[PDB]
DNA sequence: GAAGGGCGCCTATAAAAGGGGGTGGGGGCGTTTTTTTTTTTTTTTTTTTTCGAACACTCGAGCCGAGCAGACGTGCCTAC
DNA sequence: GTAGGCACGTCTGCTCGGCTCGAGTGTTCGATCGCGACTGAGGACGAACGCGCCCCCACCCCCTTTTATAGGCGCCCTTC
């Protein structure tokens, strides 16, 4: 399962206009994961407007 | 019959796991290495050693 | 295996997965063209992967 | 009968010449058939988690078009 | 000049042929984690095979007899 996963996806990579776009150039998202953050550096936050 | 041989032969060059034919074999009885089935698994040139 | 194949991704990628010669001989028999964008093209040539 | 003894043929060498015979060397036919009804067996049939679709193919089926035939309508001939 | 009746034309529906549809059956593909790391399988590798035996041909050999020379031995016959 995880080898035919990578197989497929390996190809996509965010380019310097910073929309993610794979190997014959299609767009993926116009902005990495909706926003453009980077995974490593968020945190769990509450909001407090929910209150 | 020989054209019918050598098609077989020729085919069996390229690809030796052709269904429902014979499969060419040596003295040993061993299934011969064509170059399909070199290419095409684990062990095979595209993911083995490329 | 049946759906990566109907992508209009170069034909030297879709043999590193699983199809090896079949996607080679259908490649070849309609004269696809691959432009190396890929990572996988590219490493199996050696230049530098983009 | 069993056993030991005596007589005689055996193989080698030679060397020739005519003719029958053998093991080939190579090509042929690829049979068809005689049956023995066969080693081609069931691998494991599965022990299954089996597909996993995709694609080709099967077979049937229903809508639709043209032609045909009768009913309805029109066109043509005869009699007062 | 005019009206009624028989044949032909018009219209609609039934039958046949033509065109496209799927549940079903078939094929047929495929992969089955990573790595190891050991030997050692090192004797092979028994299968080689006739495939099926067939005829034509080519070439070499066996086939008698001579005589001397000698072990090896098969057979007959008398004695045990």
């Amino acid at each position: 399962i995880q080898r035919r996963l990578i197989k497929s996806m390996e190809s996509v990579m965010v380019k310097y206009d910073a929309t993610v776009r794979n190997s014959i150039n299609q767009v993926v998202q116009l902005r990495y994961g909706e926003d453009g953050l980077a995974g490593e550096s968020v945190e769990f936050q509450n909001l407090a407007t929910l209150k | 019959e020989d054209v019918k041989l050598l098609q077989f032969h020729v085919a069996t060059m390229v690809d030796n796991e052709l269904p429902g034919l014979p499969r060419a074999m040596q003295k040993s009885g061993r299934p011969l290495k064509s170059l399909k089935q070199r290419l095409k698994g684990k062990e095979g040139r595209v993911r083995g050693n490329l | 295996r049946h759906g990566v194949n109907r992508q209009d991704t170069g034909p030297l990628m879709k043999c590193s997965f699983e199809e090896t010669v079949d996607v080679l001989m259908e490649a070849a028999a309609h004269g696809e063209s691959d432009p190396m964008k890929g990572v996988s093209e590219n490493i199996m040539l050696g230049q530098l992967a983009p």
